[PDB]
RNA sequence: AGCCAGGAUGUUGGCUUAGAAGCAGCCAUCAUUUAAAGAAAGCGUAAUAGCUCACUGGUCGAGUCGGCCUGCGCGGAAGA
């Protein structure tokens, strides 16, 4: 999660599991769960739930401007 | 199934096998209320891996009274006690062993029995389908007598006043075993195991045997609870015998092949025959019900009549979706099921020709229908689809379908994401 | 016996001690259960202070026993609301570490001075007086 | 230099023959023979063994101190013997043993029959381990390394051939 | 391993060795700081 | 980081209070923990004062300097380790025996408190209350 | 150097009332206890664990430890 650009913002370990929140990006999760189940021998799933917006350096947005609707 | 040298009738064993991926779970989801039973397969060298524990979750759902299969003797570094005691302490079941092992690898021939007291080794070399009992063989027999003693203390903590008798010092009978056994099996106590090898066929004749002793019947398993439209609670319990109107409950729309619909239908309560009419309760739809058809013995019977317990498929134009009932007019209208797994991974999809995004469109229109467990979107940044699944396979092997059945191409992609400025 | 096993040194604020989701990662992975979690450590902690993490042991059984004597919140620990600042250690040189006095200080130190023990109370004394200026800043009287 | 500088004491009943520079000890187990240095003197003195650089030999204490501890080695094997123990680990993993031929069946299509160099007796009192016995200690540690270089631990799963001390570190797979 | 013209310890647990007129780095805790050369 | 120095002045500063004190205890405690030496020296503190430090001085010459000042006859501490403790109220006290009777309670050994030929006694405890 | 234990009671130092838990969110801390606790530099790092900073304690008893200047060498050093 920290290698995605994701902020982790508690951990609270219920018995078996452990329950972990973390407010991600949206570009830094579309294919997390099959990575996910490498991660955990296909014993955890995510539910993921749009929250909020910030920003971090990246002109691929501007690359995305001409090739499609200019 | 009549029963391995010991035989008690025509038994009409119905049988859904169930796949194996998370990726498609919705398959074992639907198929287990569908399912009075169901036979805990098992590596006896793997041993209880990531989807045994999913499938036991989708069980404790629905309760499903379950027994163990241990397959795999044959594998180097198999053992079946082993494995029975993963069950013990990975899934928190009481895993009592009914069976055992005569040996691993090479050495697997029979299995000890703790009831018969007999090992039967099977007849492979001319036919498995043939086969016999060995009394009381020397290899096992201190490892069996301590097993077998484990057995009878689940029996008699079964019940009551067998619980006493058991401190009586008598032993049990070849009925209050299994019937003591049985009784709470049907109410999710302990989940018998039995080792076998379907590769070399042994243990599977036995473990036939065990389903009829121990699994459940329809008239085994507790009555199924209903409900109306409007009344919160309309008891609505089915008895299952076919006395009350017909009352189904279809689980699975079907590609068929040739025909274009085939949705299964399990039928709880009532008898439907060859031409009749129900509504979709769910959906608040009408149509008739004509071409039963249920394929035995791998030949695609057609039955003109379906009733109590037995599972068959109906070839119609009105879609009945998977956990949808099909009960009479009277109308027990909802079953209680109303659950399908979100999606969890979402990718994006376009056709290789730019003109077959209707063609896509309808492709994916009829795949959404064929499983709950697979949503198709229109996301407003732009018109691109997205087709939501449960994992990587899962909506890979739809990626394909649409290439085999409707002869279309895809090419999948990244979701895009919405991006807003300030 | 088992102490070695199972272990997490963390004290949530102990209105109910231990709440079972609220802690961490570390006590996940044991065994210990909620039914007594909370019982006589959100009550009996009345000799030191209540709202403040009571320092306890994590000694469990492996046979399901449990004993342990909790000792008490520190009285620098207890100095972020009975001794006024909600800032503290770190920066006592650029900061204050409250209006704290030590004709408070040395009575916490004293009578406060029954888990800490030792051959004199002026040992345990100087452990607080050393516990306190740990922040950098303590009571000059 | 403080190794060689202090003798090697025989025990009772071994029979030490220093004839040149070549040196037998006999002993309970079996016998022994090493060809010293040339560098090294070496005297019997009362139930001891000392060794001492030669004149003319710059390299003198380094093979003093050498020999000093191959006979010692030698003394505690015609004596005592040393003893490696071998384990098994994965699954499969099995080294039964015929006589002089330890028969490792290590994941390999191919059988494995390692045959013993002279002097060493390989046991197993179980499926999946090893017991070296020998008199000669290069000998038996190169039987061991022999043996375990057939299939080395690895860094998952800790699968091959190891020594029963062997502190295998290992890693997790990958995060993917 | 790496073959740098210039190794040094980049552990507290590497050693140097000079095994055949070469002189290499032998850590035995971390094994990407073994090297050979220089 | 004992100097020459340091070290001829804290051996003869632990030896003097013991040379010119009374009859004290000493232990052999090279496997303890923390709380194991740390709570013993607090009982031991408790009975006779807290100028003992737990520290050992077992040293080849450590006694060998300051306790061969007179009575040299009980200069027969230095083959075992030992971290000593006073005990100024009376000869053969408590203390010169709650290391021995703790020995196999709650700690590992205590040296079996040879003592000292102060006065020059033998097998016997020097003090008994007749009371 | 080798060989026999330990590296607290505030001790999760309060230390940005999620902890960066003796060793990343920042810092100044033996304060009985001392040979110990540094209150941080890898294994978890979110703890533990057993090794870790170090240090004594015992064991046996001869030099050892670093840097500086230096002579000759070593690797760096692959072509038809
Ligand atoms: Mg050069
Ligand atoms: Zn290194």
């Amino acid at each position: 999660l920290s290698r995605r650009r994701g902020m982790l913002k508690g951990q609270e370990s219920e018995v078996t599991g452990v329950k972990i929140h973390a407010e991600v990006p949206l570009s830094e999760m579309f294919g997390y769960a099959t990575q996910l189940r490498s991660l955990t021998k296909g014993r955890a799933s995510y539910t993921m739930e749009f929250l909020k917006y910030d920003e971090a350096p990246s002109n691929v947005a501007q690359a995305v401007i001409e090739a499609r609707g200019k | 199934w009549s029963g391995m040298a010991k035989q008690y009738e025509p038994h009409r064993i119905n049988i859904i096998d169930t796949p194996g991926h998370v990726d498609f779970t919705i398959e074992v989801e639907r198929s287990m209320r569908v399912l009075d039973g169901a036979v805990m397969v098992y590596c006896a060298v793997g041993g209880v891996q990531p989807q045994s524990e999913t499938v036991w979750r989708q069980a404790n759902k629905y309760k499903v009274p379950r027994i163990a299969f241990v397959n795999k003797m044959d594998r180097m570094g198999a053992n079946f006690l082993k494995v029975v005691n993963q069950i013990k302490t990975r899934l928190g079941a009481n895993p009592v062993p009914l069976q055992l092992a005569i040996g691993a690898e090479e050495h697997f021939t029979g299995v000890v029995d703790l009831v018969k007291m007999k090992a039967i080794n099977w007849n492979d070399a001319d036919q498995g389908v043939t086969f016999e009992y060995e009394d009381i063989p020397a290899d096992m027999v201190e490892l069996a007598n301590e097993w077998h003693q484990n057995l009878i203390e689940s029996a008699a903590e079964a019940s009551e006043e067998l619980m006493e008798k058991y401190l009586g010092g008598e032993e049990l009978t070849e009925a209050e075993i299994k019937g003591a056994l049985r009784q709470r099996v049907l109410n999710n106590e302990i989940i018998l195991v039995t080792c076998g090898s379907a590769f070399k066929n042994k243990g599977v004749q036995a473990m036939l045997d065990a389903v009829i002793d121990y699994l459940p019947s329809p008239v085994d398993v507790p009555a199924i609870n209903g409900i109306l439209d409007d009344g919160k609670d309309t008891p609505a319990e089915r008895h299952a015998s076919d006395d009350e109107p017909f009352s189904a409950l279809a689980f699975k729309i079907a590609t068929d092949p040739f025909v274009g619909n085939l949705t299964f239908f399990r039928v709880y309560s009532g008898v439907v025959n060859s031409g009749d009419t129900v509504l979709n309760s769910v959906k608040a739809a009408r149509e008739r019900f004509g071409r039963i058809v249920q394929m035995h013995a791998n030949k695609r019977e057609e039955i003109k009549e379906v009733r109590a317990g037995d599972i068959a498929a109906a070839i119609g134009l009105k879609d009945v979706t998977t956990g949808d009932t099909l009960c009479d007019p009277d109308a027990p209208i909802i079953l209680e099921r109303m659950e399908f797994p979100e999606p969890v991974i979402s990718i994006a999809v376009e056709p290789k020709t730019k003109a077959d995004q209707e063609k896509m469109g309808l492709a994916l229109g009829r795949l959404a229908k064929e499983d709950p467990s697979f949503r198709v979107w229109t996301d407003e940044e732009s018109n691109q689809t997205i087709i939501a699944g449960m994992g990587e396979l899962h909506l890979d092997i739809i990626v394909d379908r649409m290439k085999r059945e409707f002869n279309v191409e895809a090419n999948v992609g990244k979701p895009q994401v919405a991006y807003r400025e300030t | 016996a088992k102490k070695v096993q199972a272990y997490v040194k963390l004290q949530v604020a102990a209105g109910m001690a231990n709440p079972s989701p609220p802690v961490g990662p570390a006590l996940g992975q044991q065994g210990v259960n909620i039914m007594e979690f909370c019982k006589a450590f959100n009550a009996k902690t009345d000799s030191i202070e209540k709202g403040l993490p009571i320092p306890v042991v994590i000694t469990v059984y492996a046979d399901r026993s449990f004993t342990f004597v909790t000792k008490t919140p520190p009285a620098a620990v207890l100095l972020k609301k009975a001794a006024g600042i909600k800032s503290g250690s770190g920066k006592p040189n650029k900061d204050k570490v409250g209006k704290i006095s030590r004709a408070q200080l040395q009575e916490i130190a004293q009578t406060k001075a029954a888990d800490m023990t030792g051959a004199d109370i002026e040992a345990m004394t100087r452990s607080i007086e050393g516990t306190a200026r740990s922040m950098g800043l303590v009571v000059e009287d | 230099s403080r190794v060689a500088k202090a003798p090697v004491v025989v025990p009772a009943g071994v029979d030490v023959k220093i004839n040149g520079q070549v040196i037998t000890i006999k002993g309970k187990n079996g016998e022994l023979t090493r060809t010293l240095n040339d560098a090294v003197e070496v005297k019997h003195a009362d139930n001891t063994l000392t060794f001492g650089p030669r004149d003319g030999y710059a390299d003198g204490w380094a093979q003093a101190g050498t020999a000093r501890a191959l006979l010692n080695s030698m003394v505690i094997g015609v004596t005592e013997g040393f003893t490696k123990k071998l384990q098994l680990v994965g699954v499969g993993y099995r080294a039964a043993v015929k006589g002089n031929v330890i028969n490792l069946s290590l994941g390999f299509s191919h059988p494995v029959d390692h045959q013993l160099p002279a002097g060493i007796t390989a046991e197993c009192p179980t499926q999946t381990e090893i017991v070296l016995k020998g008199a000669d200690k290069q000998v038996i540690g190169q039987v061991a390394a022999d043996l375990r270089a057939y299939r080395r631990p690895e860094p998952y799963k800790g699968k091959g051939v190891r020594y029963a001390d062997e502190v295998v570190r290992t890693k997790e797979a990958k995060k993917k | 391993m790496k073959v740098r013209a210039s190794v040094k310890k980049l552990c507290r647990n590497c050693k140097i060795v000079k095994r055949d007129g070469v002189i290499r780095v032998i850590c035995s805790a971390e094994p990407k700081h073994k090297q050979r050369q220089g | 980081m004992a100097l020459n120095l340091q070290d001829k002045q804290a051996i003869v500063a632990e030896v003097s209070e013991v040379a010119k004190g009374a009859l004290s205890a000493v232990v052999a405690d090279s496997r303890g923990v923390t709380v194991d030496k740390m709570t013993e020296l607090r009982k031991a503190g408790r009975e006779a004062g807290v100028y003992m430090r737990v520290v050992r001085n077992t040293l080849l010459r450590r006694a060998v300097e300051g306790t061969p000042f007179e009575c040299l006859k009980d200069a027969f501490v230095g083959p075992t380790l030992i971290a000593y403790s006073m005990e100024h109220p009376g000869a053969a006290a408590r203390l010169f025996k709650e290391f021995a009777k703790a020995n196999a309670k709650f700690e590992v050994k205590a040296a079996a408190f040879e003592g000292e030929l102060i006065p020059a006694s033998q097998i016997d405890r020097l003090a008994t209350l007749p009371t």
